[PDB]
């Protein structure tokens, strides 16, 4: 996610594109990436197939499913593009575009700090964790037995425009195997697939009514538009856009399906023999996904309160294959329009992040950051007009915006399991292939229109997602009293100072470094540090991506120069001392496999066997 | 001051009009669905413009006119109509009627004047009366100094204008279409801006050209003709039809009015002349013509055409009445079109990848509010044989990159002689001129002959009794 | 312009000759926010802003909105009385262009069929039945002008009343009247109306409340005492010119209105002797077409006598209202017991007293569709009469920001005199505070407390200084 | 003609199956079928049958083709006669035709006819079966511009009659870009 995930594969790329060899920055042009077409042969794999069953160590069979993939690449482009003849275009000429280059960053020599035996280094996690948290190291008594817990006691729900069958609400748990945790840290198991559990995830309630597209949620969506293009953007790029559309071309499919990995090609194919035309697929049903991880964040409050379900609402599987090589063209045209001080995390790396922001963050600054997460999209039918205003004058071309359209109105989901029906309003966060891209819009609007004319003249300014963070921006009365149209709680503001109440951002720390005089970022340890007290589930062996994560992450941490700024960071936010032992204890666990089989233990199973 | 012309408030033929006339505004005023809208919007505003320029009180020769269009207008006239056409008994009942209710309602027009003058004419054919006469242009016999033409194809330039001269005419006028497609030999072509289409004789049987007809056949592999040919070269006989009316025209006399810059007529009197074109709009053309008396300059017998569209010529196949033959085909192609095409000509395109790229290039959906409208730059009919020639084209300029010869020499070698190369297609980009050889010295005039009275007693009655009220 | 503040007071010059209407100036609100001299009215500013656009063409076409700030010129005025001014004329210009774009958007675009636009017809130019009628050509009201095209009928098209106020502005009064201005306290219906009933003068002309106040005055006097007194109304004498000087004025219920209108109204005048402003200002005002918020609207007062009393109107469940709305000063002498009434389901049927008279502007649309069949009609916008009757509907008990605690909404709970109250409100509730522990204070002195005030009011309206 | 409800048939195939004006009946199909005379021919006869809406008239080839005068005419006899014709109003297949005749005779003639399209004209050629037995005929019908101007790239290649069958439904359907008001409006009658 974003930087990186536990098994280190984030969201971002690994290439540098913002690099010089030149102490000054330097504006460059942005060019294409060619990609290889694929081609069919089905003679090779015949014989490659019969060389393989008579020898065959190690990479004879890597050269059957590499042959085999590249058949089944070949086959669905074959068939994606006759579906889509009445919407299939040619190539025109490109509009061309620049970007600017920063130099590359300096970082200080890292030692490494480590003890010997495994087990002092749980002993000395637990004692931390006893002395700032007593509540938390005192739960765990006996076994894992809240699904029967859940069981004992009814089902409380808060619903609306739902249908369900009463009489296949029945939650008797199934077997449960484990291993049981060393660290002391009470980080729930994921839930199990039952009627009560869906009734419980949907106890949302957004039901609001306005104006659907009458003429006062235009004006509002005028108003807008200008503020974003008047105090965010340049105008040298908006009319020779308007005159070049975007449409679906063959290179586009191409380039996308090419890309794809071995299983998801496999899994696309199975679905291309009854294929329905474009215009024939709906764009308004969705299922629902259940299987999720709960998310945990630092402090006592899981011990008290049961935490809420996660669900997923998935479209159509060939909704996202035909208009999913849009995506990079509206990528570049978004960064082209932009003022050269703000930035957006798309199309980025790590190392491109720390060059851009090297020399501008210096001790007693204020930083502003921000994030609009607490926010009812569903009251406001506003807010998807001005998305759509803002997608029409970057170049999309008619009949394609219909169908995006009709994705954001009344929509309906359901559970195949159990046959529930449900019904959503105007919804904003789904599982298309434009949610990241419309939030992100949303969030540089709302920012913008806030701030006025503060948002020009600034320094450097960062969005993605739901959150934030604009340079040298206090809080004052007139931002207030302008979010105070409607309520009060629209968004939340936190002022930080660099140096004395770090600033947080995207679960990390932007830290100063001291010997060397350049601004970092680094990760949350003791987001890290509840993490590893989560039971691990029998037959996973996924206990070796995780290790080099640790690894990679327990580095950066041990760099000269901020091992002080990082124990006052910790301190100023979650008022916490003794994290230098912590990070001492993860350097050992990370160190060899034997060492990192200390965190597990024996197995244990629940509502299984029949003895 | 404004001028109103008969073109719907949405057509897309009003822009082209503006530019050409920048002296002007132009507001549409649409009473007449007619099919030849286009056609008869410039050759108002064409008038307008010249007797913008005309000195007044000056006398006026109209060469094959219809009286009923001059009569409101201020200036002096003098229609010439001879009675050799299949429409001229219409037009002059027409001027006739309109006349004589006319008179009595308008103060100063010469209404008076005009009545009797048709009627002196009608008792005596003979007769010369300064407003009306039954004569041709070289029988004619009235002094004037300024002469105009209009829509005129059936006339030597040369021996009609030197008879003008005579009577000491120093200006002439001519506005028409454009000459150029002739001057190159072709047997087909098509003027898509004013859906003007024309053919030869000998390809009215064909089947995928603008103006053909054909039927259904099942093929046999037998059939014998008296005639041999072996031969398929373009005659002198050409057939026009401009919107749903058929007009037949003449090689001969279309290529006289491709005059040079420069030409000089000798005679019993000599006199020097010049030729220039002042508008110019996607296939009509206006010309002006001075003449003075002597002998002065030299000249050079060369004609230069500027192009500020593309102009495409190419070679096509297609069965005429079952047989598959090889002719050529030019047309006109929008500027904003070629401009946009110089990127994918660098290198060798097959046909069918350079018919779609030109389709997505012109189509477009314009939404207004809620209502959808689709809208395109040029017709689309005339894609897919476009879309042959840039093909060839870019096959043929990569040709000459390879084969490089040495500069200043000619090779010509086992045998004394030079090998000749294969063109398939002729384009003109935009600002670019093409010359042609043409004649300059004129000698021969004498063209003597008998005029005949041509006209009939039951239409001088019929018209005799139309003239007849108190009024 | 330029704008001078002679020692504090601030006074403006029309030296521009831009669009101006009557003696009110016409500016950007951008050019005002650009001026520290305008300082003062810069809230305004903002708030007229987020409303200027240039329009819009392609799929979501719209037309161009633009705003205006009016402020007075040419007098020498207090700066707090320029505040409270500049709010009520910028108020009607932006108003009457708000309509104006309605029925212009429907014309050139499709009617929405979900709704009521279908209310709004298009009608040929000639049949013209409509004494007022709305054009498209030239986007105004016009009477008879010939239209061309085809135009355009409606449910506001009928009486153009939001195109009655622009001239309005035309004899706006710009000065301030200088005069006593005293004002009586209170649930009104015990003294103040009496005022103007019982001891009411000769030249003074009933003309303050609704329409229905001011007949009811004219109908009370001349039955009980006579005296002649007419009867015109707030909206007549405001649009319409005036007459003769009243000689003692004694409008009522002129706290609803705005007091930057009650300024003009006064000054448009010229009462020659006192003038008294009655009618509380603790209820429901004049509320906001277009919810556009008030800042400037400040208070002139003279006096402070309230009228303790409470009448005979309040009931021990009210006490908390003695004590959440006022602060205790109001103790009552009513013997009106009535424990609380939620109307459970069954109680009493559609009976006087039970009429259904709501008070939630924003629930009374949703109120003829669920409560048709008992009684009919409003009297939110028209309380404190002596309806002697209050029935408001509910539909939830959950995020209901229109009437909470302190709005004026709830207020209404004390019916507006003496008389009858339900509430059908649900049997069983998530809380139960106000009707569990009212305040224990003194619930009732003497029948003898009532009729004290009723003089010393007049005392101080009267023997204080005439 | 499809825009105002009129179908055309000839004699010899009013037993069809999938036109416009036919009727037929369900059989099972024997082998052989002995005949009287020679057939082996099947060419379009004098006799014409029209239908507008619900009424029928019939009608012959000859007087039909009479009335598609030239440009330019001469009437010979007793009398002579100069003639012109022109069209003047041109919708969707009905036309208003304006002669004028003139005493006289002189000019010159060419014999040709002209028509100008605004829609598109289609004749093509179909297998059908007429009273249990297969032939073949030509079939003419009209085409809205709309639905040509659209066609152009997608005929640059060859098509297979499925494939356009599929393509010319989505256009038709995709026209009517609305259904809140207009419900489902197509531009072309889908037989
Ligand atoms: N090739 C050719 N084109 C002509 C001729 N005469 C007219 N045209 C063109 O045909 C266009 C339309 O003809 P019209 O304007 O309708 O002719 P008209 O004077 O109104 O009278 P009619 O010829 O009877 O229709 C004109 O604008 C001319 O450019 C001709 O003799 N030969
Ligand atoms: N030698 C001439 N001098 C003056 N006017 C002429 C002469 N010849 C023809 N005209 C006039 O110009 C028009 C053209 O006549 P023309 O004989 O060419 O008719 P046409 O048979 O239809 O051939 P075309 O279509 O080429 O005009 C007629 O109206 C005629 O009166
Ligand atoms: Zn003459």
């Amino acid at each position: 996610y974003i930087f990186s995930s536990d098994t280190g594969q984030g969201h971002l790329q690994q290439k540098s594109v913002r690099q010089t060899t030149l102490p000054v920055n330097i504006v460059e042009e942005v060019h294409e990436e060619k990609c290889y077409p694929p081609k069919l042969d089905e003679i090779k794999e015949q014989l490659l197939l019969k060389r393989l069953q008579e020898s065959a160590s190690t990479a004879n069979r890597s050269r059957y499913q590499s042959r085999k993939v590249e058949n089944m690449k070949a086959m669905i482009i074959h068939r994606l593009k006759e579906g889509c003849r009445l919407y299939l275009a040619s190539d025109t000429p490109r509009v061309p575009s620049y970007r600017i280059t920063y130099p590359a960053p300096i970082y200080s020599p890292s030692i490494n700090i480590k003890l010997s035996n495994p087990e002092t280094a749980v002993a000395v996690c637990n004692e931390f964790l006893a002395r700032n948290y007593p509540t938390v190291a005192s739960y765990q008594v006996t076994d894992e037995y809240d699904a029967y817990l859940d069981m004992v006691d009814g089902s409380e729900s808060c619903l609306d425009r739902a249908t369900f069958n009463p009489s296949k609400l029945r939650s008797y748990p199934k077997q449960h195997s484990y291993h049981a945790p060393t660290i002391r840290s009470a980080v729930p198991s994921p839930f199990q697939n039952t009627l009560q559990n869906v009734l419980a995830a949907a106890t949302k309630r957004n039901c609001n009514v306005t104006q659907m597209r009458e003429l006062p949620t235009m004006d509002s969506a005028a108003f807008n538009v200008e503020c974003f293009k008047k105090y965010a953007c340049n105008q040298e790029y908006w009319r020779e856009f308007a005159s070049s559309p975007i449409r679906v071309t063959t290179e586009n499919l191409t380039t996308y399906v090419t890309k794809l990995k071995g299983p998801k090609a496999a899994a696309l194919f199975a679905k291309t023999h009854n294929l329905l035309p474009l215009q024939e697929v709906p764009m308004d049903r969705f299922t629902m996904d259940m299987k999720r991880d709960v998310k945990v964040t630092p402090g006592t409050k899981h011990t008290e309160e049961r935490p809420k379900v996660q669900v997923i609402q998935a479209a159509e599987p060939l909704a996202t294959a035909y208009l999913c090589g849009i995506h990079r063209e509206l990528v570049r045209r978004l960064n082209a329009v932009l003022l050269p001080n703000v930035h957006t995390l798309f199309d980025m790396s790590a190392e491109d992040f720390d060059a851009i922001i090297a020399t501008h963050f210096k001790p007693g600054d204020a930083v502003l950051e921000t994030d609009i997460a607490s926010f009812d999209k569903s009251q406001d039918d506003s807010l998807a007009l001005t998305a759509m205003m803002l997608l029409e004058d970057l170049g999309v071309d008619q009949p394609i915006l219909d169908l995006i359209e009709a994705a954001f109105g009344e929509i309906s989901s359901c559970h195949l399991p159990t046959g529930t029906r449900f019904k959503f309003g105007a919804m904003m966060k789904s599982g298309m292939f434009l949610t990241l891209f419309v939030n992100t819009l949303l969030n540089i609007t709302i920012a913008s229109r806030v701030l006025e004319e503060r948002l020009t003249t600034s320094a450097c300014a960062a969005f993605i997602g739901d959150d934030n963070i604009i340079h040298g921006v206090v809080s004052d009365a007139l931002m207030a009293a302008r979010c105070a149209t409607w309520m009060n709680m629209e968004v939340k503001i936190i002022d930080a100072v660099v140096s004395v109440k770090a600033p947080y951002f995207c679960g990390g720390f932007i830290l100063h470094d001291t010997v060397t005089g350049t601004a970092c970022r680094v990760a949350d340890p003791l987001k890290r540090l509840f993490k590893l007290g989560k039971p691990l589930a029998a037959g996973d062996e996924q206990d070796e991506d995780r290790r080099r994560a640790l690894a990679d992450e327990v580095t950066r941490w041990q760099r000269t120069g901020l091992v002080t700024e990082l124990e006052r960071a910790v301190y100023s936010r979650y008022e916490v001392q003794g994290i230098t032992a912590v990070i001492t204890s993860m350097a050992t666990f990370a160190s060899s496999k034997e060492n990192f089989k200390k965190l597990r233990g024996p197995v244990v199973t629940l509502y299984g066997g029949p003895k | 001051d404004p001028v109103y012309v008969d073109i719907d408030a949405d057509s897309a033929f009003l822009k082209a009009l503006q530019r050409a006339y920048p002296m002007f505004e132009v507001e549409p005023r649409q009473v007449t669905p007619n099919d030849a809208a286009n056609a008869r919007a410039f050759s108002h505003l064409a008038i307008k413009l010249i007797e913008q320029e005309i000195d007044p009180d000056s006398t006026i020769l109209d060469i094959g006119s219809a009286p009923a269009r001059r009569m409101m207008s201020d200036r002096k006239y003098h229609c010439v109509c001879p009675m050799r056409s299949a429409e001229d008994p219409e037009r002059l009942a027409n001027y006739a009627r309109k006349l004589a209710s006319a008179a009595g309602k308008v103060l100063d027009r010469n209404i008076s004047g005009k009545i009797g003058d048709l009627q002196a004419v009608m008792a005596v054919p003979d007769t010369e009366t300064p407003t009306f006469c039954l004569h041709t242009d070289v029988s004619c016999r009235q002094r004037a100094d300024v002469a105009i033409y209009q829509d005129v194809y059936a006339v030597h330039a040369p021996t009609s204008l030197y008879h003008q001269a005579i009577k000491g005419v120093r200006l002439a006028y001519w506005v028409g279409f454009d000459t150029t497609p002739f001057m190159y030999n072709a047997m087909a072509g098509a003027y898509p801006s004013y859906s003007t289409n024309w053919a030869d004789e000998q390809v009215l049987k064909a089947k995928n050209i603008g103006l053909c007809s054909t039927d259904l056949t099942e093929g046999r592999r037998g059939k014998l003709s008296i005639m041999r040919g072996k031969k398929l070269e373009p005659c002198d006989r050409v057939l026009f039809s401009v919107g749903s009316t058929l007009y037949p025209e003449s090689r001969k006399l279309l290529k006289s009015w491709h005059l040079p810059s420069v030409f000089h007529l000798k005679g019993k009197l000599s006199f020097t002349c010049r030729c220039d074109t002042v508008v110019s709009c996607e296939g009509y053309v206006v010309k002006r013509i001075t003449m003075s008396p002597g002998l002065y300059g030299k000249t050079t017998g060369y004609a230069v055409t500027h192009h500020a569209d593309g102009f495409l010529m190419c070679k096509t196949t297609d069965t005429v009445d079952g047989e598959r033959v090889s002719f050529s085909v030019c047309t006109y192609v929008p500027a904003t079109i070629c401009d946009q095409m110089t990127g994918i000509l660098a290198t060798e395109v097959t046909p069918e990848d350079a018919q779609k790229l030109l389709v997505g290039l012109n189509q477009r959906i314009v939404v207004n509010g809620r209502t959808q409208r689709n809208t395109n730059t040029m017709k689309n009919y005339m894609i897919p044989v476009v879309a042959q020639a840039f093909s060839k084209w870019a096959k043929e300029c990569r040709k000459d990159m390879e084969d490089e010869k040495l500069l200043g020499v000619r090779e010509r070698t086992c045998l004394w002689a030079f090998k000749k190369q294969k063109t398939h297609t002729v384009y003109k980009r935009p600002d670019t001129q093409s010359i042609q050889k043409v004649q300059a010295e004129f000698d021969s005039f004498v063209v003597p002959s008998l005029w005949s009275s041509g006209l009939s007693i039951p239409l001088r009655t019929r018209i005799k009794w139309l003239l007849s009220k108190v009024p | 312009g330029i704008i001078e503040t002679p020692r504090g007071a601030i006074k403006v010059t029309a030296q521009p000759t831009d669009h101006v209407v009557g003696e009110y100036l016409v500016l950007s609100p951008q050019t005002v926010l650009r001026s520290q001299k305008l300082s003062l009215i810069h809230a305004l500013a903002e708030q007229v802003k987020t409303c200027t656009h240039s329009g819009r063409a392609g799929r979501y076409a719209v037309e161009a909105y633009d705003g205006r700030v009016l402020v007075p010129s040419g007098y020498a005025i207090s700066p707090e009385d320029f505040q409270s001014l500049s709010e009520s004329a910028t108020m009607v210009y932006n108003e009457r262009e708000f309509v104006n774009r309605k029925l212009h958007h429907i014309a050139m675009h499709g009617p929405a069929l979900n709704t009521d636009e279908e209310s709004y017809e298009l009608v040929r130019a000639e049949r013209t039945e409509h004494e007022y009628v709305y054009d498209v050509d030239q986007r105004r009201c016009c009477k008879k002008e010939e239209a061309a095209g085809l135009v355009l009928v409606g449910d506001l098209t009928n009486p153009p009343y939001h195109e009655f106020a622009y001239e309005g502005l035309k004899i706006r009064p710009a000065c301030p009247y200088k005069i006593a201005v005293i004002g009586v306290f209170g649930v009104p219906g015990s003294g103040k109306s009496a005022i103007i009933k019982n001891l009411v003068t000769r030249q003074d002309l009933v003309t303050s409340g609704k329409k229905e106040n001011c007949q009811e005055i004219t109908t009370d006097v001349m039955r009980q005492r006579g005296l002649e007194i007419s009867a015109r109304t707030v909206d007549s004498l405001l649009l319409n010119g005036c007459n003769r000087p009243v000689d003692v004025l004694y409008v009522d219920e002129a706290f609803a209105c705005h007091s930057g209108t009650l300024l003009a109204l006064i000054a448009l005048v010229r009462p020659r002797q006192k003038v008294v402003l009655c009618g509380d200002p603790k209820q429901c005002g004049f509320f906001n077409m277009m919810q556009m918020k008030v800042n400037y609207n400040h208070n002139i007062c003279t006096q402070v006598y309230h009228k303790s009393i409470s009448r005979r109107c309040t009931l021990p469940v009210t006490a908390i209202v003695s004590s959440l709305h006022y602060e205790g000063k109001m103790r009552t002498t009513n013997e009106y017991n009535k424990p609380i009434v939620v109307d459970t389901t069954g109680s009493t049927k559609p009976d006087p007293g039970d009429l259904v008279l709501t008070c939630f502007r924003g629930w009374v649309k949703q109120l003829q569709i669920d409560y048709r069949g008992h009684e009919v009609m409003t009297a939110a916008a028209s309380q404190g009469l002596t309806r002697k009757g209050v029935y408001a509907v509910r539909q939830k008990v959950n995020e209901n920001p229109l009437y909470a605690s302190t709005s004026e909404h709830v207020n209404v709970l004390l019916t507006r005199t003496e008389g009858k109250l339900v509430w059908k409100t649900l049997s069983g509730d998530p809380w139960i505070k106000t009707l569990q522990n009212p305040p224990k204070g003194n619930f009732k002195a003497t029948i003898k407390e009532w009729e004290v005030e009723h003089a010393s009011i007049m005392a101080g309206i009267c023997s204080h200084q005439m």
